[PDB]
């Protein structure tokens, strides 16, 4: 869940 | 609603500029090598590749127009497929070998001592061989790869559908520009997509091996694997 | 050969003619295994009646069938389930919904995907003439310029011919063609997960797969 | 031999 969400927001 | 307006030419350009780089492994050419952790190098490679893929996908026309969850779902289902089509793409010029990295070239005999490698290896070669004989072009490559991203997701995703049609029209444009007759454009379009099914096949083989079990998978690589857990596999 | 000798219309008739029948079922996996086993016998003779499949050597026929058998079984199920939203028509007497998928591992996950695929065909208004073309492709594309590719081109030309007949424009033809072939990837996926669970509950000694299913299964593993 | 092998023959 988390990690992919964070990497999709730059 | 901006990808739906892009002409075929400026569609290829957007995808071409979205292209992630080719990475290198942590392999050392000066010292002897051991196939006791090819999977370690591959894992480290795949992990670093994923980050570049994530941002590449965000530069795929129409992808951002989706919600996070949709973007997440597509990435979770297609990450190994996309890795395997890029790998196969750059392995065309090296028959009988897989070019994981410009410093990490792999022959069939490395396919040994590591379980599942041989089967997946021979599948990757055949796909590369097929692409090689089909004379796959770089403009076509980025098109097919973006389709995998948007199609691997097994109030209507009709947005994705309109984008899929877009990429399709783009491929026909390339073949027509290449000088293919209408029949050849259809046949070639068909063949390229038929090979995508094999890419689906290989990814699924890679998956069940990967989450069977060093191997020091990353935090992120564990996520992309567990998405293929209980949403599909078999305890 | 033969396949490369047929016109588009003659190719369609041969495939519609080659069509295997809809069977009836005779614990959930037991009924599905029994049905599948009986279906596989029809599929083999169906394959032999697919233009250009017999041109191949016996060795290549075994490979392609060992590779596509579950895919072909699934596209059949999905096809005949179209008139039943939210339910799967394995047989005219065995119409299961998503919920019948529980108790047994992986079935509800696979059911969802099969249902999803069925809705996709439903929205696309898939036709029987198109359906038999796709089934033939799956057979020829399961493995692994040449013969098989030349036939796949003939079937593609046939699909295009069907669409043009339906009144579709050139642009609508390559989009729909693409749309159809993309769904085949989902079919490959569902089939992969199907065999994966199949082999697992085979190891777990749960479902008694028939001899024919045991052989097909080991052709992958 | 294999059941699939035999059926394809006849
Ligand atoms: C081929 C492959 C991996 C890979 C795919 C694309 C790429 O650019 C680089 C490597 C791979 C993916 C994830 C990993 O954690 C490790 C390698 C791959 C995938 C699964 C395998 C399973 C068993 C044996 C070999 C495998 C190779
Ligand atoms: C859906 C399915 C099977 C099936 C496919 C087509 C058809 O016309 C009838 C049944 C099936 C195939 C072989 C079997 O031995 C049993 C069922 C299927 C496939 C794999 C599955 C794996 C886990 C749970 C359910 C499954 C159902």
């Amino acid at each position: 869940h988390k990690i992919l969400h964070r990497l999709l927001q730059d | 609603s901006l990808a739906l307006s892009l002409t075929a030419d400026q569609m290829v350009s957007a995808l071409l500029d979205a292209e992630p780089p080719i990475l290198y492994s942590e392999y050392d050419p000066t010292r002897p090598f051991s196939e006791a952790s090819m999977m370690g190098l591959l894992t480290n490679l795949a992990d670093r590749e994923l980050v570049h893929m994530i941002n590449w996908a965000k530069r795929v026309p129409g992808f951002v127009d989706l919600t996070l969850h949709d973007q997440v779902h597509l990435l979770e289902c297609a990450w190994l497929e996309i890795l395997m089509i890029g790998l196969v793409w750059r392995s065309m010029e090296h028959p009988g070998k897989l070019l994981f990295a410009p410093n990490l070239l792999l022959d069939r005999n490395q396919g040994k001592c590591v379980e599942g490698m041989v089967e997946i290896f021979d599948m990757l070669l055949a796909t590369s061989s097929r692409f090689r004989m089909m004379n796959l072009q770089g403009e076509e490559f980025v098109c097919l790869k973006s389709i995998i991203l948007l199609n691997s997701g097994v109030e209507e995703k009709d947005h994705i559908h309109r984008v899929l049609d877009k990429i399709t029209d783009t491929l026909i444009h390339l073949m027509a520009k290449a000088g293919l007759t209408l029949q050849q454009q259809h046949q070639r379009l068909a063949q390229l997509l038929l090979i995508l099914s094999h890419i689906r096949h290989m990814s699924n083989k890679g998956m069940e091996h990967l989450y069977s079990m060093v191997v020091p998978l990353s935090d992120l690589l564990l996520e992309m694997l567990d998405a293929h857990r209980l949403h599909a596999p078999t305890s």
